[PDB]
RNA sequence: GGUACGGCGGCCAUAGCGGGGGGGCCACACCCGGUCUCAUUUCGAACCCGGAAGUUAAGCCCCCCAGCGAUCCCGGUUGUACUGCCCUCCGAGAGGGGGCGGGAAGCCGGGGACGCCGCCGGCCA
RNA sequence: CUCAGGCGGGUCAGGAAUCCGCCGUAGAGUGCAAGGGCAAAAGCCGGCCUGACUGGACCCGUAACAGAGGCGGGUCCAGC
């Protein structure tokens, strides 16, 4: 039976989270800030619901090109075409 | 029945004076069992008994067998401190006999009992308005440091040494006021 | 802690210090904050700023700075005292330079009527502007000193061992009760002349 | 029933799940220790297996049945201790027969899915009657579809299986 | 610059839980009383207001431990289990094997671990 | 403000009515399947309210890569 695809599908695991990590995260990752043109992991966080790409991104490493909002806006490249997701910085990590 | 420990927890009460705990308060539950004008008539005897408000305890849950609906005001209770909990805890334990069962205390040094019709300072005044007399007392003791628990701020949990137990209660009942038994 | 699956909270959410949910709303702002802490005997005013490593303290006031460097002789736990406090720490941040500052009464309740927000009030009134509503400040008379003033007054015509109980260090320190809104009156005018 | 070449192999992924498996039986062997399980005994005979292999519940009480009164009758209650060390969790399950339409089985039966080497029963016995409990544990090996060996072990658990066949 | 002082924080258990000893310059507490501010679906219990008669018993602060929990290093099991690429290598089959490249989990033994950092003030100086 | 469940105590009251202590990492609840997330809350109890609104921009998913009418969602500007 084919099933569609939707944002939680196939996503038990990967947007699970550690017993011992339960609760909020640390408020570093909530204030943190980038700059144009840096290069940042999508990590997503399952406790901030709001500003969340989509898992079918969660672990790519993307360029910031702006920030509207509180949301930045990370330019990825799915296959050879280019997409822009705007996600909350909680959910980014820079690039050492 | 028989402590063996009196002389040097006395020593030790008097040695440390803040070791000394108190009555923080008195419970009295009137578990009337339906809400009918009779929960009217224990909430006006508490009220002129005690000389506070009452409170409306609702049922939790259902159950037919006892002719109870889940949140129907069933019983009332009333919580007394202060200097005026020591007096109205005086004359309740002067109603029945200054005896409590050696058994009845608790892990914790907390002790208390029932009693099945008014008889302190009770007042035949009870024709009028009475018929579900009865009372379930329970008395909470402390040592003064124990708002550590309680308060919001920088809460904490107090040690197993500075925590009274059952037989450090009985002796401080029968120090202030009262005797035990041996329960037979 | 029982077994792997034990989540142990932060230290300080442990220790009770610090509301984390209220941190992060007041640090969105992204402006210095106004921290404001009382204890049995003192109040704590200070302004803060953000900082990853650590958050930053610029300007900071502590309730014995009265007591020594203009004079005080007063009980350093009461709304008079917030408001003085408050506006020595307005004066203070105001020479920094600082100009804006959002309150943090930290976990403390908010109380209309309460030494918090005398602070509040005593730095709006130095000068550093605060967000607020004047709804929430304690009442004139009651920032002067008035109420302690009635109640001496009252104990003194009652029984004067109640009066002696309550007030056993002012009289000592060489303050009767009285005349209080004199004392403060001559502080502020002290404040204002030095920081004006 | 069919035959077990069916099910011998392990090629097929665990199948375990009671929440979920509907129509699963119920075991058919409710029995694993016997004689005197408290009792001290010098000597522990262990039957292990070559390959990987599924027993079916059917050979395990087979087998059972024929040890313990072969052991009863020539050693006694007490004088021995005899374990099935593995319970069957693997669910079988057949085609019901349309042909090869809507092809997934119903359940069947139920079988103890084995590693290599892996114990399967043992017996404890003094020397006395060492001779016994390894003619059970051959009796045993004959019931199985696939290939066995047994070894010797002490109360320690080294293996002493040749030298103490040879003396 | 000293301090068995506090406030705001970072990593968020190698930091926790549970125990033993010691302390109160200042400071933090317990503690005393509810006229006023504030509140009890009753209760000054909590929250709020007014203080210092008393106490370091508790919180708090300093030093110690390896009982539970967590986690770091070393040795053994062990280059074991598993696995990427090639193969005219062995097997009736299942499945194994050679060369090159990676490499556990758990358990056993010995150490570690009863937190480490940032900013600013109080008291002394 | 903190839950389920449990231990000890208490007149009727019993396994189960209402109450007093201790333990309690969530073993409760969150309208409904399952998964994920939630402890000074997203749960329980209250106060006020109707942003379940108007005019628009851009972006992701259904439909990876790789085309789409209709639809769902996300980030925002302005008005009230």
């Amino acid at each position: 039976v084919q099933k569609a695809h939707s944002f939680r599908r196939k996503t038990r695991k990967k947007l699970s989270k550690h017993p011992r990590r339960r609760g909020l995260p640390p408020l570093t990752r909530f204030l943190q800030e980038f700059e144009v043109g840096q290069r940042v992991h999508i990590v997503i966080e399952p406790s901030y619901h709001k500003g969340m790409p989509d898992p079918r991104f969660h672990g790519r490493t993307g360029t910031v090109v702006g920030k509207r909002g509180e949301a930045y806006i990370v330019e990825i490249k799915d296959g050879s075409k280019v997409k822009t997701l705007f996600i909350h910085p909680v959910h980014l990590r820079p690039q050492k | 029945v028989e402590i063996p420990n009196k002389e040097q927890i006395l020593a030790d009460w008097e040695a440390h004076p803040m070791r000394r705990p108190r009555i923080e308060k008195v419970t009295i539950n009137i578990g009337v069992g339906e809400s009918g004008e009779r929960l009217t008539k224990a909430e006006i005897m508490l009220q002129q008994l005690t000389g506070q408000k009452p409170i409306r305890r609702k049922a939790k849950k259902t159950n037919r067998d006892f002719g109870i609906r889940r949140g129907e005001p069933i019983a009332v209770k009333v919580t007394l401190r202060g200097p005026k909990a020591y007096e109205l805890l005086k004359r309740l334990l002067a109603a029945v006999d200054n005896r409590l069962k050696a058994s009845s205390f608790d892990e914790h040094g907390n002790v208390c009992f029932g009693i099945e019709e008014h008889i302190n300072i009770p007042g035949v005044e009870y024709d009028p308005e009475i018929g579900i007399f009865g009372m379930d007392v329970c008395v909470t003791l402390e040592r003064p440091g124990f708002r550590v628990a309680r308060r919001k701020r920088k809460r904490a949990k107090i040690p197993t040494r500075h925590k009274l137990t059952k037989e450090e209660g009985m002796v401080y009942m029968m120090e202030e006021f009262g005797v035990e038994i041996v329960e037979g | 802690a029982h077994g792997p699956r034990y989540r142990v909270p932060f230290r300080r959410r442990r220790e009770g210090k610090t509301n984390y949910r209220k941190r992060l709303k007041l640090l969105k702002s992204g402006k210095p904050r106004l921290v404001v802490r009382k204890s049995l005997n003192h109040h704590i005013a200070q302004i803060i700023v953000y900082d990853p490593k650590g958050d930053r303290t610029l300007v900071s006031a502590h309730t014995r700075e009265l007591i020594r460097d203009f004079g005080w002789k007063g009980h350093c736990g009461n709304t008079p005292s917030a408001y003085l406090l408050g506006l020595l720490i307005g004066y203070k941040a105001k020479q920094a330079g600082i100009e804006e500052a959002i309150l943090d009464i930290g976990l403390h309740p908010p109380v209309r009527g309460s030494s918090v927000f005398a602070v509040l009030k005593g730095a709006v009134d130095a000068g550093l502007n605060v967000p607020h509503s004047p709804e929430i400040f304690p009442d004139e008379y009651r920032i002067r000193g008035e109420h302690i003033a009635e109640y001496a007054k009252m104990l003194k015509e009652q029984d004067e061992e109640k009066f002696r109980r309550q007030f056993g260090g002012y009289l000592v320190k060489g303050l009767d009760p009285e005349k209080l809104p004199e004392h403060f009156e001559e502080v502020k005018a002290r404040i204002i002349e030095k920081f004006e | 029933l069919r035959p077990a070449k069916i099910d011998r192999y392990v090629d097929k992924p665990a199948y375990t799940r009671r929440e979920y498996i509907r129509g699963a039986p119920g075991p058919k062997i409710t029995i694993f220790d016997m004689g005197n399980p408290a009792g001290d005994f010098e000597f522990e005979v262990s039957l292990h297996t070559a390959e990987p292999v599924q027993i079916r519940q059917n050979a395990l009480e087979a087998a059972r049945q024929q040890v313990n009164r072969y052991l009863q009758k020539n050693v006694g209650r007490s004088n021995y201790h005899f374990k099935i060390r593995v319970y069957p969790f693997q669910v079988l399950r057949e085609n019901p027969m349309n042909g090869m339409r809507r092809p997934f089985g119903k359940p069947i039966g139920l079988a103890a899915r084995l590693k290599k080497d892996q114990k399967i029963l043992s017996i404890r016995v003094n020397r006395q009657h060492l001779k016994f409990a390894i003619e059970g544990a051959r009796r045993a090996a004959m019931k199985f579809p696939c290939k066995c060996y047994y070894r010797i072990y002490d109360k320690e658990g080294n293996d002493v299986t040749t030298k103490i066949l040879s003396q």
